[PDB]
RNA sequence: GGACUUAAUGUCACGGUACCCAAUUUUCUGCCCCGGA
């Protein structure tokens, strides 16, 4: 009686304090825990003689608990589903009880409807659409239409109008309600009266307001789902809503989290695919003026480069961030707390320099790659500086992936003896992309820059074979350079010295003729080099070569390291420490297959240490795509020591880079070298 | 067209699942997970019977896999007949996809064929495939097949086709553990079947083309595994448990009727523990009984159940059942009691439960790929086997769940948790090491050896290509079962309250462990082209040889040091699979016969198997030198204990027949040689106490122990010791006694009792005894232990650990129980010479800094200079005429000051004091401290039966004084000084003269009753010395003999160092409260005199026909002896320390009384303070310092100021006042009782004795008239005058009130 | 012999460690004089 009432009042005070958006996520958990402890203590005694208010409070507390649990591994966790199920089961007996009041049933139906809406949102098999529709209709029949004072009934009405149940009688009250936001009003105008002017008017305001909200918010997910639903109905306004949302996201993303960070909500790939498709479709229309078509094709590459500019890591990797002095204390903590606060806020209240794409030196051609998962087609956008024109083309990639998987599986078992699958892979690359050997697409005798995409980063595009009787290789006509993204290019003037530095740390002296040459500098650590010696170069040398092993982390690219005579040096440590490598050419012997993990899917965005070197002022990195023997690396090092302005493609051409018909091992050993970076 | 019959036999426990149709299988998750298991279907409705019917599609899949492997090992040929590559792809159009789709790789070669296979001709590979036939995706005839496989049925050999599921299978839970945190998640469950009784299946294979028989017959013999086990293919009741549940409920109800519900768990554990003693403990009535009383006792075996005792009820239950056996009966009774108690009783509040996640059988559209792999031509393939033994170095534990929740075919909510935790066994009660745990440990070690790896994913559309998985897909292990089948032991654990340093109520939990020294078989197989070096590193890491430990951690509870194994007797062989394939197929790979291979001589090996000689050494492997060896470090040390040690065991005191109150702990050790449990136990200290001491020390040092909760905490204590989110980074082991054979008698018997405050005698039914280990200052005990530290520790945590070690070395944390009276004090610690050098450097440098001893400026005797005026009555009588009374009473109150703001134990307050006091002990009259354990210690009872005789207290032959007596003697004085309550008081007793109103407890004032709760507050005596609900803040130690003249040798008849005492009997209270209206007078104190001289000459005519056996004989020490003891304190305010120092030495002319024979003048002692040290736990860790008297005098002045403030009168001001203690009335009355009138040569020798009886007493002389018929009658001495006289000091009793 | 009980040109389940956190201990001096009918 009085004791139960007093305990219930204390629990409700705690819950109402926890519902305040001014609180922090740390204290909310403890407050909810104390409230649940009080309710369970009361229940363990008055199991059967309990009133409905206690059950309603317990269901509300479990609904609150379900919000504080965040995903960790790209999959919806099971604790969220368990909490929602327990809340529903707790409210079911209060519904089944024979009290006979009105407000009691009204509040119980409100809380059950919101719990079921959330449970259906995160899981569909356990809660079907028909069950939700029946429950919502039954709750509406009880009179849960107080749009002027509560938001949950507004949510119920919006969910009902999404399913197709008519709501003409309450439209005026819903629009008059002050608590409703622009997205809900746009949905009401669209799904009820089949009107588009007011829907556009309010959707523009919603998209403009999205510019200031972090991507952890549920408004982004709701807007992208609404755009997807509009597209699925063969409507018209999605082709502009997608572009506006893309613009808002591109503006918002520039928040400078370690200069490159991302939250990874589940979408943000479907939105970019839809924007790319809409721009391509509105570009394929026939207009007499060609300037609009050129602008649209340029915007396609702009969208591609905006997508490829950053990578995203999961929450469990963000919690285990290794500590540093300056960046770790400020930026990681600020970004993480801001993201968490934005995530938990929507469930309580309802309210250098980037270069231009056309700044390429005379005589160069740039090729952009995009892999559209939505329509299942590939793309390739080329820009010709000498003619100032834009072109694009399409291809299929569902069998090149299978051939690549076969090559990888055979290589990971028989390194040098799997050379008969590399030839097949190169021939498949040549057959799938016939526009690489066309004069209208790529003019012959010109330098080519490659900007690949998800699984094309690991294909030797420079060793293609033309689909004919005795077709030539791609490297016998052009010179090739690689770049993970166009945003990694920078202006650079080579005011460099003439010092050559060597660093080496091996278990055994595989290189003996090397380290005895008299051309090395005065700060070489030729045997037993450590991570502290890499940070001591201050004179901006001309050529730095590091010989060591590799170590890849399969989850966090920041923890990838080079094996030196110490604890090692990692991706983050190079960015934080090394400052004396501005304008210097770097030669690496780390066999990229050891620096990055193998792939088991179409997409990956694992950055190598070459990007870390490029971000601190290096002008170019040279390495091997797979594992070869030390004699080839030694020969490359001597050939580069003799002079430094020579081109790599001639070296690959004169040393058996075209003997795939006769001796496949020579081809395998010779085409493993490529240069990363763009000279300006 | 010939039909063959084949048989399939298992050698391991296989797996089973329920049968569903192809369409209905999609609804379940376990059914989709177990598509490669054996099947089970029901026979009836609501039934418990069925059959097992392993299908032919699984056998066909295994056979074609074997065919593919055999063809690949020979470049696509068999007996000179080439074969093509086959076909493993079907178009989605013009047909339908088959039922199971492939996901792994496929081995391919060069076809080398002239004709394309068709309907008219084919190679044996295409014949074995059902490629060109009349049979397709729909079964029609059963005759169109050129090769057919049927279902395989279990051989029910005996009878009763009604086969129950509970008779064949059992349930178990398996989990997945996160590599980084060390905590598991998303478990799952399965079924396991018995392979010893149900292990043979029979089927048929039909072949209608003789062109593939030669290959089919070899492929049948090349199959190694099926359904999760190794195999071979050859071509030919309610009444019991229900009645015990009813009896358990009756017992529980009977216990509940008397309000004793909390003893049910103890009863259950005690009953379960009886399985190690046999039926003779219940048939011959060997259970322990009461100490003194047989009725109304505190025991549990004598609690009435339905009008009869409990021991008899258990005897009748055993005589009634007598069929299941002793072990099963005890186990089931204990389980029923535990379950009933757990259900009835209904802390660690939990909101959500655990998650059961099954690897989803992933499906998609357009996601199937064909990935061929072609091995090089000319390469060779081998096969390696390893055989050995696994030896347990510590007690191990493999966890299972409650048997009432693992029944196959069977299974608003609140979360309730069990606290029993049994261990894994098989059906014959032998210890088991499952394959899954060993595989998990091997994967965990391989990932560490490689330096990288992947977190296991369960979707699996494309199989992983990382370094660990490639090698893991080539390794096969085997199940292991021992040859030992005796019951295990149970270990208890509790939790302490950081605020009061007492046991938290409701925190008991136990677990079962196996013995140390057991051995298990070991088998490993690897098939490939090259033997890896990481696996060699792991094998060398798991092996012990000549100065190396074994580092294989298996199972759970690694934080407390459970489950460390070692590998021994290793042999490695080799199969050649290119030239000797026929011998490999003929011998079946020696599957199931590895036991005979372990003991086989090298001259009996089968053809094709040779020893392996290129196995690398420990120091030649680059791994294990930079990845595995520096993983864990070791610290080993010895502890010296120079005092009795008692780590109590609570169940052995209930089950053993010794009839003892508190005994020590010991464990069982298995001996490999001679194959038996050793016939003697070993005393040790459990690793949980070892861990808790370090945890508490560090927590008090950093202040993390006073927090509220550690849910998402990242404090220093949570980083070092872990929490419910991450495992620990330090692992502890046991401390074992190593010099126990040097002692003539390892255990000692000691007795204790509580003394009343009013009557001065011992309290009824309050005596207790202990059995500690016999440690002494000149013969200590040696204990040896170790712990392990993980790499990567910071520079501050190492310093914290070394500081904890130093604090333990300095005697700040005693071991065991009863540490406040001198038990288990540490005298030193020695570190081994193999520990890391920096650890010893830190121990030496970070040692507590050396105090600067002052150059004897004020370092002499700390003498309290204060002379009491004494009493004027004996000073004016210099001819010794008066006769005094042996005891008087002290009356004060009734106003007791209580404090509700008590001081906690969880931190070192900066403004409080902590330190150590050293002092001596002179004696002024002969002292008697008996050794009660032996009632015939002088061997005089043979001639005089019934004459008790003792000797002086000693341990190992060294004279000592126990610390309990010192503590009690000081506590009584402190209570009297500060006006506290009566701690020990006889409550319920009545009076009768020659019926009264109330009892003795009813006439005592309510303010003088002992403190009973922390909510009302504590008086100074209970606040300083402690209570049941609050630990005291002072500790006293034993006192050892230093010097002195000799015994009290006197020239008599029987041993010269003894003395026959007089009669000593029965203090009676009805002499100070004569007629039914008087309150108790108060505390009783005795006087100082030399009445012992009269008895030394009255001996001999004391012995002769005066007392037959009423008196006793004992050894007596002379005067002039010196002893020494120590006192410890912590967190004391300044006035408390001042009062402690004042009551420990009240000045000159004042002494204490101690021992037996106080009314006769025995036992006058005087204590002087020798030194005083103090430390303070601050940021810089200030060292030990020696205080001057310039601070001691201030402390005493502050104590005096506190006393005069408690006096309540503002007329007496407070400030800097010279302390004259005789100003306070009650202190003035107290110091007269403790006055020594013969300290200096001012003899003033008084005369004190009790009055004799009426007129005919033995020692009465005519004259004085000092009998009880004169000063005992209300005619010459009124009652009020009598009370006034006996409640007053001197001014004697002889004439009267002179 | 058949059924309960398979489907056939495609089964990595030896693809997953019942794992993680808690001091059997706090308080007590082996002491002792006046009456039984
Ligand atoms: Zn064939
Ligand atoms: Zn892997
Ligand atoms: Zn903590
Ligand atoms: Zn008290």
């Amino acid at each position: 009686p009085t004791r139960e009432d007093i305990d219930r009042k204390e629990a409700e005070r705690l819950l109402d304090e926890a519902f305040n958006p001014r609180t922090k996520p740390v204290d909310r958990k403890k407050i909810i825990n104390s409230a649940l402890k009080i309710l369970i203590g009361l229940y363990k005694e008055k199991k059967d003689d309990l009133t409905s208010a206690s059950f309603i409070s317990i269901a509300r507390a479990y609904y609150l608990v379900s919000i504080t649990i965040l995903p960790k591994g790209t999959t919806i966790p099971e604790k969220k589903k368990e909490a929602l199920r327990k809340g529903i089961e707790f409210i079911d007996r209060a519904i089944n009880k024979f009290n006979g009041s009105i407000l009691d049933s009204q509040r119980a139906f409100r809380i059950k409807s919101v719990l079921s809406i959330e449970f259906n949102r995160i899981d569909r098999e356990k809660c079907d659409n028909i069950k939700l529709k029946n429950l919502l209709n039954e709750a509406v029949d009880k009179g849960c239409t107080d749009f002027d004072t509560y938001e949950w009934d507004i949510q119920i009405a919006i969910r009902l109008c999404e399913l197709g149940v008519d709501m003409e009688g309450h439209f005026d009250n819903l629009i008059k309600s002050n608590k409703a936001n622009d997205l809900q009003k746009a949905k009401a105008y669209y799904f009820i009266k089949k009107d588009d002017h007011k829907a556009k008017e309010h959707m523009d305001k919603c998209t403009a307001s999205l510019k200031y909200t972090p991507c952890s918010h549920r408004l982004w997910d709701e807007t992208v789902g609404f755009i997807e639903r509009l597209k699925g109905d063969s409507s018209t306004l999605w082709r502009d809503f997608a572009i506006k949302t893309y613009r808002s996201c591109r503006v918002q993303e520039k928040e400078t989290g370690t200069l490159r960070l991302r939250w990874y909500w589940s979408r943000h790939r479907v939105l970019y695919d839809m924007a790319f498709l809409a721009v391509k479709e509105q570009a394929d229309d026939e207009e007499p003026d060609v300037n609009v078509k050129q602008a649209k094709i340029k915007k396609l590459a702009e969208i591609s480069d905006s997508l490829k500019s950053r990578f995203s890591l999961r929450l469990s990797d963000m919690e285990k961030m290794p500590k540093s002095d300056d960046e770790s204390n400020h930026e990681f903590k600020k970004f993480l707390d801001k993201c968490v606060t934005a995530y938990q806020d929507g469930y309580v209240i309802n309210r250098a320099k980037l270069l231009e794409l056309t700044q390429v030196p005379e005589g160069w051609v740039v090729v952009h790659f995009y892999l559209n998962k939505l329509e299942g087609m590939g793309n390739a956008i080329v820009f010709d500086k000498c003619a100032n024109s834009w072109q694009y083309k399409e291809f299929q990639y569902k069998e090149l992936f299978e051939v690549f998987l076969t090559w990888q599986a055979n290589y990971n078992l028989y390194k040098e003896n799997a050379a008969e699958h590399l030839v097949t892979l190169c021939k498949k690359i040549g057959e799938t992309m016939p526009f690489l050997f066309c004069d209208n697409f790529i003019p012959n005798g010109k330098d080519v820059l490659f900007v690949p995409h998800d699984f094309l980063h690991r294909l030797p595009l420079h060793g293609s074979i033309e689909n004919k009787t005795n077709g030539k290789l791609f490297l016998e006509n052009h010179s090739c350079c690689y770049l993970p993204a166009w945003s990694f290019a920078s202006e650079k003037e080579a005011s460099t010295s003439d010092e050559y530095v060597l660093l080496k740390n091996f278990d055994q002296g595989h290189f003996e003729t090397l380290q005895n040459n008299q051309i090395w500098g005065t700060q070489s650590v030729k045997d037993g080099a450590s991570s502290d010696d890499l940070e001591n170069i201050r004179n901006n040398p001309r050529l730095l070569t590091i010989l060591c092993h590799g170590e890849a982390n399969m989850s966090n690219p920041f923890r990838s390291m080079l094996k030196l005579a110490n604890g090692g040096i990692t991706y983050l440590e190079i960015l934080n420490s090394v400052k004396g490598l501005k304008g210097s050419q770097v030669i690496l012997g780390a066999c990229e297959t050891d620096l990055v993990p193998p792939l088991s899917d179409v997409m990956d965005e694992h950055y190598s240490v070459a990007t870390a070197l490029l971000l601190i002022g290096a002008a170019g990195v040279v390495g091997t795509m797979w594992k070869v023997r030390s004699n080839k690396t030694k020969s490359l090092i001597e050939w580069k020591l003799e002079n430094i302005e020579y081109k790599l493609n001639e070296w690959q051409k004169e040393t058996g880079g075209a003997a795939y018909k006769d001796h496949p091992p020579t081809f395998y050993r010779s085409i493993a070298f490529r240069s990363i970076g763009f000279p300006l | 067209d010939m039909n063959i019959t084949v048989e399939l036999t298992f050698f391991e426990p296989y797996r089973l699942v329920e049968w569903f149709d192809w369409d209905a299988r999609k609804k379940s998750h376990s059914a989709m997970r177990g598509q490669a298991f054996a099947q089970w279907t029901w026979k009836g409705k609501g039934r418990t019977a069925g059959k097992s019917f392993i299908t032919g599609t699984l056998v066909r899949s295994a056979v074609i896999k074997a065919v593919e492997e055999l063809l690949s090992l020979n470049n696509g040929k068999w007996e000179g007949v080439p074969c093509c590559n086959g076909s493993f792809q079907t178009d989605e159009s013009k047909g339908k996809k088959p039922s199971f789709l492939r996901k792994r790789h496929t081995l391919q070669w060069q076809a080398n064929n002239k004709n394309i296979c068709d309907k008219e001709e084919a190679c044996p590979f295409c014949i074995l495939l059902g490629r060109f036939d009349n049979a397709g995706k729909v079964h029609e005839r059963n005759k169109d097949y050129d090769i057919h496989f049927s279902n395989f049925d279990l051989d029910h050999k005996q009878e009763k086709n009604d086969l129950r599921l509970v008779d064949i299978a059992s349930g178990r839970i398996l989990n997945r553990v996160d590599f980084d945190t060390g905590k598991a998640k998303d478990y799952f469950r399965t079924w396991e079947a018995d392979y010893e009784t149900y292990g043979t299946y029979t089927g048929r294979i039909t072949l209608r083309n003789e062109h593939a028989k030669k290959l089919l017959l070899a492929s049948l013999g090349f199959v190694d595994k099926l359904c999760g086990a190794l195999c071979r293919i050859e071509v030919i009741s309610e009444d019991h448990n229900d009645e015990l549940r009813k009896q358990a409920e009756v017992i529980v109800e009977a216990f509940k009727q008397n309000d004793k519900l909390e003893k049910i768990r103890i009863l259950a554990d005690a009953i379960r523990t009886l399985r190690l003693h046999g039926e003779g403990v219940i048939e011959k009535d060997e259970l322990p009984d009461g100490k003194e009383e047989r009725d109304k006792g505190h025991h549990l075996w004598d609690i009435k159940v339905q009008g009869t005792a409990l021991r008899t009820k258990l005897k009748e239950l055993w005589q009634s059942n007598k069929d299941i056996g002793w072990r099963k009966f005890t186990e089931m009774l204990g389980s029923n009691l535990y379950l009933i108690y757990k259900k009835e009783t209904g802390t660690r509040f939990r909101i959500l439960g655990d998650t059961e996640y099954y690897s989803k059988a992933h499906d998609s559209e357009g996601s199937d790929l064909f990935i061929p792999v072609t091995p090089p031509e000319g390469i060779e393939t081998k096969e390696w086997i390893i055989v050995g033994r696994l030896k347990a170095a510590t007690p191990f534990y493999f966890g299972v769940q409650q048997p009432s929740d693992s029944i196959p075919g069977k299974e608003s909510l609140v979360i309730n948790e069990h606290t029993s935790f049994n261990i894994l066994l098989d059906k014959e009660n032998r210890y088991r090491i499952p394959r899954s745990a060993l595989r998990g440990a091997l994967r965990r070690d391989l990932r560490t050896a490689f330096g990288s790896g992947c977190n296991v994913s369960l979707g699996g559309q494309i199989l992983c290509n990382c370094k660990v998985c490639i090698e893991m897909r080539r390794i096969t292990l085997k199940d292991s079962v021992s040859d030992f089948s005796e019951p295990p032991e149970i270990r208890y654990r509790i939790a302490k309250n950081p605020g009061t340093a007492t046991v938290e109520d409701g925190s008991l939990f136990d677990i079962e462990v196996g013995p140390e020294g057991l051995t298990f078989p070991f088998v490993l197989r690897y098939r490939g082209h090259k033997f890896p070096e990481q696996l060699s590193s792991v094998i060398r890491y798991w092996e012990e040889n000549d100065g190396k430990n074994g580092m294989a951690w298996l199972g759970g509870l690694d934080s407390t040091g459970k489950g460390r194994f070692a590998l021994k007797d290793i042999k490695i062989f080799e199969w050649d699979l290119n030239q000797k394939i026929n011998e490999y197929i003929k011998e079946r790979g020696m599957r199931g016969k590895e036991k005979e291979l372990l003991e086989m001589g090298e001259s009996s090996l089968p053809d094709g198997l040779i020893p392996y000689k290129f196995f690398e050494e420990r120091e030649c492997l680059f791994p294990y030198k930079e990845n595995l060896k520096p993983q864990w470090s070791e610290v080993q040390y010895t502890i010296e204990v120079g005092s009795p040690l008692l780590t109590a065991d609570t169940i052995s005191a209930l089950t053993e027949p010794g009839n003892r109150d508190a005994i020590a702990y010991k464990k069982r050790v298995y001996n490999d040689g001679n194959n038996a449990i050793e016939p003697e136990p070993r005393f040790a200290v459990k690793s949980e106490t070892h861990r808790g001491i370090f945890r508490t020390a560090v927590g008090r040092r950093t202040g993390d122990l006073g927090k509220e909760d550690h849910e998402d905490c990242t404090c220093d204590m949570c980083i070092i010791f872990g929490n419910e989110h991450e495992s620990s980074k330090i692992r502890f082991e046991d401390l074992e006694l190593i010099n126990g054979n040097e002692f003539e008698k390892l255990e000692k018997h000691i007795d204790h009792v509580a003394i009343d405050r009013f009557t001065g005698g011992a309290l009824d039914k309050a005596k207790f005894d202990t059995y500690p280990l016999a440690g002494s200052p000149k013969k200590p005990l040696k204990l040896k232990g170790r712990f392990w530290i993980k790499k990567g520790f910071s520079g501050d945590h190492k310093l914290l650990i070394t500081t904890a070690l130093s604090d333990i070395r300095d005697g700040l944390y005693p071991l065991g129980s009863k540490g406040g009276v001198g038990y288990g004090w540490v005298a030193g610690i020695s570190i081994d010479d193999n520990v890391p050098d920096d650890f010893k450097e830190m121990i030496n440098k970070t040692e507590m800094p050396l105090p600067e001893e002052v150059e004897e400026s004020n370092n002499g005797p700390i003498n309290n200079d204060y002379v009491h005026p004494g009493h004027q009555s004996p000073k004016q009588d210099h001819k010794n005429k008066n006769i005094y009374y042996p005891h008087y009473f002290l009356d004060s109150g009734s106003k007791v000051y209580r404090e509700k703001d008590i001081i906690t134990h969880e931190e070192f307050t900066e403004e409080l004091l902590s330190g150590k006091i050293n002092c001596k002990l002179e004696t002024l009259t002969p002292l008697i401290i008996p050794d009660t354990s032996d009632e015939n210690g002088l061997k005089l009872q043979g001639n005089k039966p019934g004459h008790k005789n003792y000797k002086f207290f000693n341990i190992n032959g060294e004279l000592m004084i126990p610390g309990s007596e010192l503590r009690g003697m000081l506590r009584t004085h402190f209570e009297a000084l500060t006006k506290s309550c009566f701690a020990i008081f006889g409550e319920d007793s009545t009076l009768s003269w020659r019926c009264a109103s109330k009892t003795l407890g009813g006439k005592l004032d309510k303010a003088l009753h002992p403190c009973t709760g922390l909510s009302d507050g504590l008086c100074p005596g209970c606040h300083l010395f402690g209570t049941t609900d609050y630990k005291g803040r002072v500790k006293f130690g034993f006192a050892k003999y230093e010097n002195g003249p000799e015994w009290l040798i006197t020239r008599g008849n029987n041993p010269e160092r003894s003395l026959t005492l007089g009669v000593l009997e029965s203090p009676r209270p009805a002499f100070s409260i004569p007629d039914d209206e008087s309150e108790i007078p108060g505390r009783k104190f005795y006087l100082h005199h030399n009445g012992w001289r009269i008895i030394r000459q009255k001996q001999l005519e004391i012995r002769e026909t005066v007392q037959p056996e009423r008196n006793v004989t004992t050894e007596v020490m002379d005067k002039g002896n010196v002893f020494s003891f120590d006192v410890r304190f912590e967190n004391l305010r300044e006035w408390e320390l001042g009062l402690l120092l004042q009551s420990l030495d009240p000045g000159k002319n004042i002494a204490h009384k101690l021992g037996k024979g106080k009314p006769y003048g025995f036992g006058s002692v005087k204590i002087k303070i020798d030194s005083l040290h103090t430390f303070k736990i601050n940021s810089n860790n200030d060292k030990i310092k020696r205080v001057p008297q310039s601070d001691i005098r201030e402390y005493i002045n502050k104590g005096y100021q506190k006393l005069i403030e408690w006096s309540g009168n503002n007329s007496i001001q407070k400030g800097n006042v010279l302390p004259q203690w005789h100003v306070i009335p009650h202190i003035d009355k107290l110091y007269k009782l403790l006055w020594v009138p013969f300290l200096n040569d001012s003899k003033l020798e008084p005369d004190v004795r009790y009055p004799v009886l009426n007129e005919e007493s033995k020692g009465y002389i005519e004259g004085s008239d000092y009998t009880y018929k004169k000063l005992g009658d209300k005619d010459n001495l009124p009652y009020k005058t009598r009370v006034k006289g006996l409640t007053t000091p001197w001014s004697p009793w002889n004439p009267f009130q002179v």
